[PDB]
């Protein structure tokens, strides 16, 4: 029962972002949700003298509908305000718990409330949207975990003392809990924390394993009968890897193609070339030494559709300096589609990025903008939203990262 | 004092009220301001103010006579408000009602109070002739007409006023747009007339006057360029000008009217006309029309000659969209629930780049319908599309970009959408392997394209005013001309590789259009890439050939 003064950055106005059109199904769910939030004092209706807007979406996360607010623009403008454990990637198991309901016990600075304004859209612009602002700390705003921080440390301090090796990291609405324990013990220690949080009034309605995460090695084929095309493709891929690994050579392999040869012609692999290829296979095993994470610089994720439910990704801050690379695969379940797989992959990459570095990456998404803006909420379960942009240039690097 | 509650209003932080000066006025106009203002003063809309008010805003008279005020300075000084009704409803989204009344609200802004603390900033001065005596000072107590916050604060106030009536009458549908009010019910016209008279009284109890000549508007309603009948809607008649010469301004207004007609007139095309605005130097520049542009406008003129009507929306029946190709990169669609009664029509012709294919454009068209359907009806329709699942599944599976395919059904209404060609995924045996390459000096801008094959053939065609990129396409084109029906090409040009791998069937480039014609005629084509200047097979030989 005491507010914490919240200030936007100097010379910065609040967010004025467009509310996206919603289907009548999602509008109805937002109206039910906000009517009950109004009854509980968490939000209140606002008048025309409030010009600010932050977008809202309806997702499922389950049968019951849920509200998600895109506080990205407010988060940039609130920024300022006022700790990431480097060992969370080390732990064999990491479990994620949603602790976001706890924020709704804390009043928000009455002066800052205006910047939390949101609009439930209308169909066909028939009616002006229903407009609310927040009276309590909103889920999804970077300020809410920062303000709730002290209360969180009080509630966790018992549990941390009893289990000193377990690592607990808070990012937005989620708690990341890591242990090197066996899985059954891990899940038991997790339930103790849930009951500890629930005994103290924090309602907490996903298991990762960063032990298995790596940067994938570049893979070269192994063929019984090579052709001119196969050598050319192999010489093309090794040339690309030469920008990254210095020791690659293609002289012996390219000699096998000397002359003007038909592409389908079979080229026996001479011993000198086979050694150079075998040597180049060993160089790809050992990673680059110069790849380091600058905290000031932004993380960037690129994603490539490789077909058959496979998506490759790379995370980097500067070109060719890949901090992480990986491949995503989802076994088709009669509902698997390109937008569902991209949206699942985007979340998996973002979670991995949050564990490793404590910030989300900027996404280069291989999808037409409007298709993404239309359908991304149908499969979104995470409680945060990364920045993104839309690649329109096709990769000819698709083969190489596969 | 007023029953309507005021909205608090501040000026932008660090700004004070307007202090614009009052230019002298004709003595005839001063009399009109004196009479209008004493009538306005009697009604409580304005009030004479003491001398200490340091602010002013100019006022004028023009023609009954009216009072006009220039609040531009206060408007630049006033806080921003939540914008109101940027979009307007689309008649195809509205649902049929048995009875519909239109109600205009008179002196709508002047019926709503204004925040007391803000009233000091509205002050204006009625001039005294020759400045012989001090001027008469007035300030507003209601929402001034032309002020920045008047449109939004009135709508908010109107909504709160309307709230009690709508609770007692849940069945009636009330729409608010600007100063108008649209009321509809499915009750008996006598009972509906009764409910309309009740609301007029409830509005009158809050100070809002309503039409007393029964209800002044009668169907059809001329509303925002539309025509609303009890069982049909249509656009207002469109007139396309005829001129010997066309300026940039004339073209922009023409694509505007055609764009507007597209929502109910099936077949409107504006692509070739709009391409004329590419340079867009000034609205005065005269643009020579194109033979393709003149045919497009002629076909549009023929379409506009016949009338068309749209229907209103029934949420009980399904929503269906069909898309038909119009050629030259242009597409058209209709949205309906009954097989020939259309809710709306539309077009789509954007290339989204220099080269595309039909399946990509069809998927983009489906995307534009899907967004528009959500806005208008809050749902996505069923699609009847002129493509077969084998065609679309093959495309979206091999397409590098992720795409959402709605549930659709194949309708066999030619022209069907097909993949005109498909490059090979593996090299072709028994086919000649062409190693192509091109070049052009960047300064001289002259160049050459040549090939070197496994069968031993070599050729070099000379080239003028080209670029390194265009020659790389020329080399690929040359190998398609001088080859049999099956061919393997090998290039070092990532630029050329990307354009062909995209498998376009249409381009703004005549070269790429020629390559496409060759690719269609050929049976099997495999395109392969090699790093340049790395001494790999024929690429080294063709590089030396075109370098000499
Ligand atoms: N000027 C005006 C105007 C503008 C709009 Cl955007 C709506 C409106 O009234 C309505 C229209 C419809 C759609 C069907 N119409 C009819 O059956 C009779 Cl024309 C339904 C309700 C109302 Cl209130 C009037």
């Amino acid at each position: 029962i005491e507010t914490v003064p919240v200030k936007l950055k100097p010379g910065m106005d609040g967010p004025k972002v467009k509310q996206w059109p919603l289907t009548e199904e999602k509008i109805k769910a937002l109206v039910e949700i906000c009517t009950e939030m109004e009854k509980e004092g968490k939000i209140s209706k606002i008048g025309p003298e409030n010009p600010y807007n932050t977008p809202v979406f309806a997702i499922k996360k389950s049968t019951k509908w849920r509200k998600l607010v895109d506080f990205r623009e407010l988060n940039k403008r609130t920024q300022d305000f006022w700790p990431h454990p480097a060992g969370l990637k080390k732990k064999k198991s990491v479990t994620v718990l949603d602790v976001g309901d706890a924020y709704f016990s804390v009043p928000l600075d009455e002066d800052f409330r205006k910047y939390t304004a949101f609009t439930i859209p209308s169909i066909n612009n028939e009616t002006p949207g229903i407009r609310y602002q927040y009276n309590v700390l909103p889920q999804g705003w970077k300020g809410s975990p920062a303000i709730f921080q002290s209360s969180m440390t009080k509630i966790l301090e018992p549990f941390k003392k009893q289990n000193p090796d377990i690592v607990i990291y808070q990012y937005m609405d989620d708690l990341y809990v890591g242990s090197d324990l066996e899985i059954g013990q891990h899940r038991t220690k997790i339930e103790e924390l849930r009951q500890h949080l629930l005994r103290w009034g924090l309602t907490t309605p996903y298991e990762l394993h960063p032990d298995k995460w790596t940067v994938q090695p570049i893979v070269l084929p192994e063929k019984d009968s090579w052709t001119v095309n196969d050598i050319q493709k192999l010489v093309g891929k090794l040339n690309w890897a030469s920008q990254i690994y210095p020791g690659i050579k293609v002289r012996q392999l390219s000699k096998l193609l000397r002359g003007t040869k038909a592409l389908t012609e079979v080229i026996p692999l001479t011993e000198e070339a086979e050694l150079e290829l075998a040597e180049n296979r060993e160089i790809l095993k050992e990673p680059v030494h110069g790849v380091y994470y600058d905290p000031s610089k932004d993380l960037i994720a690129e994603i490539q559709k490789q077909g058959q439910g496979q998506w490759t990704y790379q995370i980097y801050q500067e070109p060719f300096k890949n901090l992480k690379t990986g491949k995503y695969a989802r076994m088709r379940g009669a509902h698997t589609n390109d937008v569902k797989q991209l949206t699942e992959a985007v979340q998996k990459i973002t979670t991995e990025s949050i564990v490793i570095w404590g910030k989300t990456p900027k996404f280069k998404l291989p999808i037409q903008k409007e298709t993404w803006e239309t359908w991304w909420t149908e499969y979104w379960q995470a409680t945060w939203i990364p920045e993104w942009e839309f690649v329109n240039t096709p990769p000819l690097v698709k083969l190489w990262y596969q | 004092i007023s029953p309507i509650e005021t909205v608090p209003v501040k000026l932008k932080p660090g700004m004070d009220g307007p202090k614009v000066k009052q230019w002298p006025l004709t003595e005839e106009k001063i009399k009109a301001l004196v009479e209008i203002c004493t009538e306005m003063e009697k009604e409580g809309k304005i009030s004479k103010i003491g001398p200490e008010n340091p602010y002013n805003t100019p006022v004028f008279a023009i023609k009954k006579w009216r009072k006009l005020v220039d609040f531009r300075e206060l408007n630049k000084r006033t806080q921003d408000f939540w914008e109101v009704q940027l979009g307007i409803p689309h008649p195809a989204g509205l649902k049929k009602k048995k009875s519909v009344t239109v109600l205009d609200v008179g002196d709508a802004y002047f019926s709503v109070p204004l925040d007391e603390d803000f009233r000091k900033y509205t002050a204006f001065t009625i001039p005294s002739i020759n400045n012989e005596t001090p001027g008469i000072r007035y300030q507003y107590n209601v929402l001034p007409q032309g002020w920045k916050g008047s449109p939004a604060i009135f709508q908010s106030s109107m909504t709160k006023i309307l709230e009690p009536f709508a609770a007692q009458n849940p069945d009636i549908v009330i729409y608010q747009y600007m100063d108008d009010l649209y009321v509809g019910s499915d009750l008996e016209i006598g009972q509906h007339r009764t409910k309309i008279e009740e609301l007029r009284q409830h509005l009158l109890r809050w100070g809002l006057t309503t039409p007393d000549k029964k209800h002044q508007k009668e169907p059809p309603f001329l509303w925002m360029g539309y025509e609303l009948h009890p069982d049909k809607w249509t656009v207002q008649p469109i007139v396309l000008p005829e001129k010997d010469s066309w300026t940039v301004n004339d073209i922009q207004k023409l694509v505007g009217k055609l764009n507007w007609a597209s929502q109910i007139y099936p077949g409107i095309k504006v692509r070739q006309l709009s391409k004329l605005l590419r340079g867009t130097k000034a609205l005065t520049e005269v643009i020579p029309l194109t033979e393709e542009a003149e045919l497009e406008l002629a076909e549009n003129r023929e379409i506009l000659k016949e009338p068309v009507h749209g229907v209103y929306y029934d949420p009980s029946k399904d929503l269906i969209a069909e898309i038909q190709k119009q050629g030259q990169g242009q597409w058209t669609y209709q949205i309906y629930q009954e097989p020939f009664k259309n809710l709306k029509t539309g077009k789509y012709a954007r290339m989204r780049g220099a080269h595309t294919n039909d399946v990509k454009q069809l998927t983009e068209a489906v995307q534009k319908i899907t967004t528009e359907s959500i806005v208008i009806w809050g749902k996505t329709p069923k699609f009847k599309l002129p493509i077969q699942k084998e065609t679309w599944e093959t495309w979206w599976t091999e397409y590098w970009q992720a795409t959402w395919i709605p549930e659709w059904e194949f309708v066999n209404t030619p022209p069907l959408v097909k993949l005109w060609y498909q490059l090979e995924k593996e090299p072709i045996v028994g086919a000649e392997t062409f190693y192509v390459d091109g070049a052009a000096n960047r300064e001289t801008k002259l160049g050459k394209a040549g090939y070197v094959t496994n069968k031993g053939r070599q050729k070099v065609v000379p080239l003028t005013n080209t670029t390194n990129q265009k020659t790389e396409l020329q080399a690929i084109y040359l190998a398609l001309q001088d080859s049999g029906l099956e061919v393997n090409i090998v290039t070092d040009s990532q630029y050329a590789l990307g354009i062909i791998q995209a498998q376009p069937d249409k381009s703004e480039s005549e070269l790429v259009n020629q390559i496409i014609e060759q690719l269609i005629k050929k049976e099997k084509v495999y395109l392969a890439w090699v790093p340049a200047h790395k001494g790999i097979g024929g690429n080294e030989q063709v590089d030396k050939l075109v370098s000499a």
